């Protein structure tokens, strides 16, 4: 069934499962034409597919070329997302294929399900959680590799850097989502917080600064405080 | 004109014949239905005064033999049977008619209703959906499950309706995933019409039987099959123009014949709002749309 707070710790058992977020697959800018009508210009997009347990991310870059000459693009984006996820599953060895794929938006169920007809034993699941994975393009190195791409490309990351060397999956995923939640609600503040101190650098092979344990504690508190602050501003509380 | 005699009426029961019905009192002297039009299929059906659950009935065709009804006290239901002995059968019919203990198939001559509801229904096709080849007539009741329902238990008592599934390899050509799921034309025209049903008339025949079973027995899987079949057409962008006009007529008369008080369980809100307003065929069910709006505006 649907993922929610009840069945939350299932994410971290030893059943391979992937999250698929499609919010960044079709990205446009909106602008005025010489005649004054509105027109859209697409930019490079991406499928965010993440194993919450292991941190393995399969960032499938979507090149603007894929839209060329197509109608009902926002509809098409869901079908292309499912097309790529399916091909990713087909590319994986059997023992690495997932037992479940959880889509962050309900509109992806039908296309995925149709594209996965060949894998009847992979469960496609919706979720009631409000995951912040749209903010993935606020991570500088991810937004950079997408924006530069000149062709469809798959790029592999571990979204957790080396955290698992020291903390559990559960904790890593909590940190991950806390950090993207913050980046989603106020990107400028969130980014300020992460990079204020120039002496804490990002390894070339990493996405996030090399905070020590005590420093992650301060960061997470700063991220928490940020998120509450913005809520009060949002609703006048 | 044909006759279906009854041995007796031992228990109080509401007897239906096609869309007509009558109350018969316990051990009232009732002995059958006369003046039954030859040339179509018919359904005689039953609801005991004591158990309003379980409606049950038999589909038949008088051209295929001489059939009669006899209450079985062991099984506690009215059973259809065949007399092979013509003389002995004409003998029982003539006597009961002389004694005038039979009701007449009360057909108004202006009325094409039963014909429109059964136009494409053919007894041979029914006997493939209700397999019991020792009888020329077919039994159906409220509780019988379909084959597709049995997949998601006893197969002898199954409704072997043709299995339609929009999320199946059958319905979806590899590489035309998105195309085929939004525009089911492939599944309807090649897979189902040309492949399985062979022609529109068998398709339409199963569609109308599915409807009549949901209507006369509240057979929930029949309801599901009828809707599945409507949906497949209306979700197809490319349909023969003759099927569309015949479909509009078919649905019109089904919506017309439905009991007004049952529209809540028998009509699937999503399917109808799709056929009439969202689908490719939104513009192509003028009669069906007009009757749905003026009779069940709420469900829309």
């Amino acid at each position: 069934g649907a993922m929610n707070s009840s069945n939350y710790a299932e994410l971290f058992n030893n059943d391979i499962k992937l999250f698929v977020d499609d919010t960044n697959v079709y990205r446009v800018t909106v602008h005025k034409t010489f005649e004054g009508n509105v027109a859209t210009k697409a930019i490079n997009g991406c499928i965010f597919t993440l194993n919450p347990k292991t941190g393995h991310l399969f960032l499938k870059i979507i090149h603007t070329s894929v839209w060329a000459g197509q109608k009902r693009l926002s509809q098409l984006a869901k079908w292309k997302t499912a097309e790529e996820v399916s091909a990713l599953v087909r590319s994986l060895p059997k023992e690495e294929q997932p037992k479940q794929i959880i889509v962050t938006r309900k509109a992806m169920l039908d296309p995925l399900e149709v594209h996965m007809l060949d894998f009847p034993n992979i469960a496609i699941r919706p979720t009631e959680l409000r995951l912040p994975f749209s903010a993935a393009m606020s991570i500088d190195k991810l937004s950079d590799v997408v924006m530069k791409a000149t062709e469809p490309q798959m790029v592999l990351f571990n979204i957790y850097d080396d955290w698992l060397d020291r903390i559990s999956s559960y904790t890593a995923f909590s940190r991950l989502t806390l950090l993207l939640r913050a980046l989603k609600t106020n990107e400028e503040s969130a980014k300020m917080i992460l990079l204020s101190d120039p002496t804490i650098t990002i390894k070339s092979y990493h996405l996030w600064p090399s905070f020590t344990d005590e420093q992650w504690i301060t960061i997470e508190s700063q991220m928490r405080d940020l998120i509450l602050t913005e809520y009060g501003r949002k609703y006048n509380v | 004109m044909n006759t279906v005699p009854f041995t007796s009426a031992p228990i109080e029961v509401t007897i239906g014949i096609d869309q007509y019905s009558f109350n018969v009192k316990e051990n009232q002297p009732f002995h059958g239905i006369k003046d039954i039009p030859i040339g179509h299929v018919h359904v005689i059906h039953f609801q005991h005064a004591d158990n309003s659950s379980m409606r049950y009935g038999y589909w038949f065709d008088c051209r295929m033999g001489n059939f009669y009804i006899q209450y079985d006290p062991k099984d506690g239901l009215y059973k259809m049977m065949e007399e092979r002995d013509g003389a002995k059968f004409e003998n029982i019919v003539h006597n009961f008619k002389e004694r005038q203990m039979m009701v007449s198939y009360p057909k108004i001559d202006e009325d094409d209703t039963w014909y429109n509801l059964t136009e494409f229904v053919q007894m041979d096709k029914i006997r493939k959906i209700v397999r019991k080849d020792e009888n020329q007539f077919s039994y159906v009741d409220s509780s019988m499950t379909t084959v597709q329902e049995n997949e998601l238990s006893d197969p002898a008592h199954s409704l072997n309706y043709t299995v339609i599934n929009f999320k199946s390899r059958e319905a979806i050509r590899p590489g035309h995933e998105m195309e085929d799921f939004l525009d089911k034309s492939y599944y309807l025209n090649t897979v189902m019409l040309q492949g399985i049903f062979k022609n529109s008339s068998n398709y339409f025949g199963e569609l109308q039987f599915a409807f009549l079973n949901a209507m006369f027995f509240g057979n929930y899987g029949s309801s599901l099959q009828w809707h599945a079949m409507i949906e497949l057409i209306c979700s197809s962008a490319t349909v023969p123009k003759h099927m569309l006009d015949k479909l509009d007529e078919i649905l019109y008369y089904q919506i017309k014949t439905l009991p007004e008080q049952y529209s809540d369980i028998l009509l699937n809100e999503r399917v109808w709002n799709i056929c009439l307003y969202s689908s490719f065929q939104k513009n192509s069910l003028h009669n069906t749309e007009k009757i749905m709006e003026n009779k069940y505006p709420e469900l829309l």
